[PDB]
């Protein structure tokens, strides 16, 4: 989905 | 006069607009209208300013407007009277390019005269130490030609002519108009954040670092990391066309998928280390040296 979470 | 140049403007967004009736941003289908409407906006409350003369209210418009239909003359030359599909279409990344253009337009002149109301006067920048440069440098005007602009920056960020600085001025004109507007100086200095070392962070960030790419859609970087799925760790970053001011990374994740991500909002450079030393950011454009 377009943008996702950042992996941080 | 204006509204001669505001009614002209608005029926050729309309032609460009039943010309694409044949998505996902930036798309040419959503913003020439939404820019139209903007523009009809503009139009009815100045029928009614902000301090005139140079780079104020009237400025904006008279070099915005001839941008505009610079760049509509280049969509209308790509489309047929009412193959996009196949491999290096040189018609899909004229239009994508061109898209990009008219989502930064379409963005700079929201931020600038929201519901048609010209508010680049009171206009206040993300980062304090730029909004201090702007308004010390320039006072209320929104908007610059280039060479005012390059020559006021370097009181405190001095670019080396040539090639560096027209590489610098590629990177902060998102509308490609020739200009430096209030909104466009925001949205560069919040990427290359923090201002005591502004242009280092852009040598480093985007003049020397093989990940950065510039004018590229999500879709553009979805496909270009397509040569990159079997090395997990590969990366490319470029500005967002919805989040205006803030980064997109894409990377290949573990399992060898296209993610993309908005790390919403410290330096990059801090990002970069933190992805770096975790394993998630490794191989900038998919090549073995990480900057
Ligand atoms: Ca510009």
């Amino acid at each position: 989905q377009r943008y996702s979470s950042d992996p941080t | 006069e204006e509204a001669r140049a505001l009614g002209r403007a608005v029926r050729m967004l309309q032609r460009l607009e039943e010309q694409c009736v044949d998505v996902s941003p930036p798309s040419l289908r959503d913003l020439l209208p939404r820019t139209a409407q903007l523009l009809r906006e503009v139009a009815h409350s100045r029928r009614a300013g902000g301090p005139g003369g140079p780079g104020g209210s009237g400025d904006f418009l008279l070099i915005y407007l001839a941008n505009l239909e610079a760049k509509s003359r280049q969509v209308a030359a790509l489309l047929p009277p009412r193959e996009l599909f196949r491999a290096g279409s040189r018609l899909r990344r004229q239009l994508a390019k061109l898209a990009i253009i008219f989502s930064h337009m379409h963005a700079e002149l929201h931020a600038l005269f929201p519901g048609g109301k010209y508010c680049g006067h009171m206009y206040q920048l993300t980062k304090a130490p730029a909004h201090t440069f702007w308004r010390e440098s320039c006072g209320a005007r929104c908007v610059l030609p280039w060479a005012e602009f390059e020559s006021l920056l370097g009181t405190c960020h001095p670019v080396e002519p040539g090639c560096t600085a027209l590489a610098l001025r590629t990177t902060i004109d998102l509308t490609c108009s020739g200009h430096v507007s209030i909104f466009e100086f925001d949205v560069f200095t919040r990427l290359f954040q923090p201002w005591p070392t502004l242009l280092k962070n852009w040598q480093l960030l985007a003049v020397n670092h093989p990940g950065y790419m510039a004018f590229l859609t999500y879709d553009e970087v979805q496909e270009r990391l397509q040569a990159c799925r079997d090395k997990p760790g590969s990366y490319i970053f470029r500005l967002s066309c919805t989040r205006l001011g803030q980064w997109a990374i894409g990377y290949v994740s573990s399992d060898g998928s296209i993610l993309q991500t908005i790390p919403a909002n410290k330096p990059l450079s801090q990002v970069l280390l933190e992805g770096q030393k975790d394993g998630f950011y490794l191989y900038p454009d998919g090549k073995t040296h990480n900057p």
